[PDB]
């Protein structure tokens, strides 16, 4: 069948910016080529087909163009909720689709609000302790984590995830969990998070110490 | 001497080459006379060309006189 | 008004078979056909086949001898089987509304999916532990809380604050495999006049065991 | 697999207009390649100086509208069609010398996924043929035959050789006469009514000499 490769592979660029995404086909598609739109957790939406017929409902500034073997779409202006996957796909040989455009929106400089909580009181009843650090809502995704158990670090329990980033303002979040044995827990006194991100000179901590 | 030609299409009003003096328009019907009219062929020529009696063929020896019949001569 | 909806069972062993549910509203049958689509654990989409509109249906070559697609109009419903599942098989499954000039077919609307995970792996249970702080310096207008979901199997989980008054105020952060089990977390930053006065409670469900819990959080 | 097939011709046709050229825009040009294959003279009649001759009327072009997935069919790339179904160029062939338009029978055209259509309908054709007088110990007779649209003139519909000379390759040979030379040449055609308008015939000679 056709191949399809995409780029660019990922996308920066701030709102108000004309992008504009590329598909290539490895052989002749006539036009029959159609690209849609993907959020996270949503159904994937349509926005065009045809190489340019805008599909029903869709915003004026995207648009389609090409002929051959080379399709462009293009977002004329971007907006904050345009932060997508955007695939292309044929339909005249089989049915290929393209590996997707990952779009990022460049932003201003955020500092995480960094907040530290305690194992739970039902957790510790299990024989486990997680220790978990929250870092909310900061820009860019230049974020190192260091927990330390009375002031030398630990690395081995330590998981993190970052989430996407918002559809509104833009920003990314984090969380690590420190996960140890109730032996290992309580074995030690002092619990830090201590998070490092190029809004702040020195580290930003939060700790607990036993109970309070 | 400046003939038009239905060599080319649309019809060209090329240059009546040396050694040939004369602009012809030449008609015949074929089988689409009826809708389409008679063939119209448009050239130079060395003397007058043959008039065969189906056939029929006028002669001139002024500039761009054997335009399409549509069409104003000179 | 147009929509599709994906209903599968999360958890499937090899050699067992897939059975899929997609429900639809909007449309008949009748007069619109209807495809499956998936897309694998690091792959791209792929057609799987076709219930058209005329009561037949068409394969993908490949997937031909595993594969079955059916209807029952009165419902507004299509299904697809599947059998001889293996670990490739893992991923998310759409059902799609398809759109006709002359002969020529795309796909045109999409279902939200239903995530698909074929493992030897037994179904297990999430424990939902409470995430509360243990300091409170000033009654200003933001404090974060937060829900861990720890050491289930399969995805997905589900998360929501209060039912749906949430809004974009909420983080919920990707799971993460540790020893073949995933965990994740859960949060939400509101006043620290609204916090201690009222009740904060996440709800947490994991189809894939019939598991629907609350944590009140406690001050 | 026939429900495949069967599928593909109702949902190909349902739309379907005979009437109206194939192309997607109406001032585009169909393009139609034509060939004339020379199958056998059956009669020569040296009076009179005709001559039938059983021939074929090759014809490919493209219907923009025809055109399937053959993933969509269970794989099937082509298919056989009614030719008294489709839109056709209306091609014929004159200077009959007995009766103005030759008839062709309405065969099978095959479709492609692509959209292309081949159809080679038989034809019966009386030639008048003019004697040669250049040297003729042995005889020798030229024999024409005219190919052009009927109603569609050169802006409408394109003709285009398929090559310089007429196909011989199914052509079976006589025990008198043979085709010392052949050619196909294309023109353009100007008539009374249409000074702007380009109408375009191929016209096909094969000279026959008598073997001694
Ligand atoms: C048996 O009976 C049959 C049926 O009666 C006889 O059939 C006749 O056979 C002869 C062959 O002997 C054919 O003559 C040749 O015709 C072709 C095609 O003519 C048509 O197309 C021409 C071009 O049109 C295209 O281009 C123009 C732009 O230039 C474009 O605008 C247009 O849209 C189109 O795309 C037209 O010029 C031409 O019009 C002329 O003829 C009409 C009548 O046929 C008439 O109505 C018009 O008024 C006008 O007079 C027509 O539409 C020609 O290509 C070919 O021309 C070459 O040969 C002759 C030789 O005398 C010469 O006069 C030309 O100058 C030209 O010469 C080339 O070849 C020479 C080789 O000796 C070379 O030295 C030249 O330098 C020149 O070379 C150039 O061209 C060649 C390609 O030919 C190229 O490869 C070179 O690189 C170089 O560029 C002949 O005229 C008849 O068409 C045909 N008639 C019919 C009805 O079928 C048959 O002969 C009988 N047999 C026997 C044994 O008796």
């Amino acid at each position: 069948d056709i191949v399809i490769t995409q780029s660019p592979s990922l996308l920066s660029a701030s709102v108000g910016d004309r992008v504009t995404l590329t598909c290539k086909g490895s052989q002749n598609i006539d036009n029959y080529l159609a690209w849609y739109q993907q959020k996270l957790g949503e159904a994937p939406k349509l926005l065009i087909y045809k190489t340019n017929s805008l599909q029903t409902g869709i915003p004026s500034r995207f648009s389609g163009s090409g002929s051959g073997t080379d399709y462009t779409l293009t977002i004329s202006s971007l907006h904050s909720e345009d932060l997508a996957t955007y695939y292309c796909y044929q339909y005249i040989n089989g049915y290929t689709f393209g590996t997707g455009t990952k779009l990022e929106l460049k932003r201003a400089d955020a500092a995480p609000t960094v907040s530290i909580f305690p194992p739970s009181t039902e957790q510790l009843a299990t024989g486990g302790a997680s220790v978990v650090c929250l870092m909310n809502n900061f820009y860019p995704r230049d974020i190192s984590v260091k927990w330390k158990i009375d002031g030398t670090e630990r690395r081995d329990g330590v998981l993190d995830s970052v989430t996407d980033q918002d559809s509104k303002d833009s920003t990314y979040s984090m969380s690590s969990t420190l996960s140890l044995t109730k032996a290992d827990y309580e074995s030690h006194n002092l619990y830090t998070c201590e998070v490092v991100h190029k809004t702040s000179s020195s580290p930003v901590v939060k700790s607990f110490n036993r109970n309070e | 001497i400046v003939c038009h030609t239905t060599a080319t299409s649309p019809i060209s009003a090329v240059t009546c080459p040396p050694g040939e003096n004369l602009c012809y328009r030449k008609m015949w019907c074929d089988v689409f006379c009826s809708s389409r009219g008679k063939v119209v062929e448009l050239g130079c020529a060395a003397t007058c060309p043959s008039k065969k009696p189906y056939e029929e063929v006028t002669c001139c020896s002024t500039d761009k006189c054997n335009p399409h019949p549509k069409q104003r001569p000179g | 008004e147009v929509q599709l909806q994906e209903s599968g069972p999360g958890l499937v062993q090899p050699s067992e078979t897939l059975s899929l549910t997609c429900t639809v509203s909007g449309f008949s049958l009748t007069s619109y056909s209807v495809s499956w689509l998936r897309q694998p654990s690091g792959k791209g989409p792929e057609w799987m086949g076709r219930m058209w509109d005329d009561g037949g249906t068409v394969y993908n070559s490949g997937l031909k001898s595993r594969l079955s697609i059916s209807r029952d109009t009165s419902k507004n419903q299509v299904f697809l089987k599947m059998n001889s599942l293996q670990t490739d098989d893992t991923g998310t499954y759409y059902c799609t509304r398809d759109e006709r000039i002359r002969a020529i077919n795309w796909f045109a609307y999409w279902g939200q999916g239903t995530l698909v995970t074929v493992s030897s792996a037994e179904t297990t249970a999430p424990s939902v532990y409470p995430l509360a702080p243990g300091t409170a310096l000033k009654s200003n207008s933001m404090v974060t809380l937060g829900c861990l979901v720890k050491g289930y199997f399969p995805e997905p989980v589900t998360v929501t604050w209060n039912s749906g008054a949430l809004s974009s105020g909420v983080h919920t952060f990707p799971a993460v495999l540790q020893s073949g089990l995933y965990t994740l977390t859960s949060s939400v930053t509101v006043p620290s006049s609204t916090w201690p006065s009222q009740t904060v409670t996440c709800n947490v469900a994991h189809p894939g065991q019939q598991h629907q819990r609350w944590t009140r959080k406690l001050c | 697999k026939s429900e495949h097939e069967t599928r593909l011709e109702a949902k190909l046709f349902k739309d379907y207009s005979s009437v109206v050229r194939p192309v997607e825009d109406h001032r585009q040009v169909v393009e139609v390649t034509v060939g004339l294959q020379l199958i056998q003279l059956i009669n020569v009649d040296e009076v009179n100086q005709i001559v039938t001759t059983n021939v074929r009327l090759k014809q490919q072009w493209v219907d923009y509208n025809l055109k399937w997935n053959p993933d969509d069919y269970g794989g099937v790339k082509k298919i056989h069609i009614p030719s008294e179904k489709i839109w056709r160029p209306d091609l014929v062939l004159y200077n009959n010398a007995d009766g103005d338009f030759a008839i062709v029978k309405f065969t099978k055209v095959l479709l492609q996924y692509t959209g292309h259509i081949t159809w080679t309908p038989p034809a019966i054709f009386k030639s008048y043929c003019e004697i040669i007088v250049t040297h003729f110990p042995f005889d020798e007779q030229n024999c024409s035959m005219k190919l052009g649209t009927r109603t569609y003139d050169g802006s409408a519909v394109a003709i285009n050789p398929e090559s310089d000379q007429p196909d011989l390759s199914n052509f079976m040979e006589s025990g008198e006469w043979v085709i010392k030379e052949s050619r196909g040449w294309k023109h353009s055609v100007t008539y009374s009514c249409c000074p702007d308008t380009p109408y375009l015939d191929i016209t096909y000679h094969f000279v026959m000499q008598r073997l001694p």
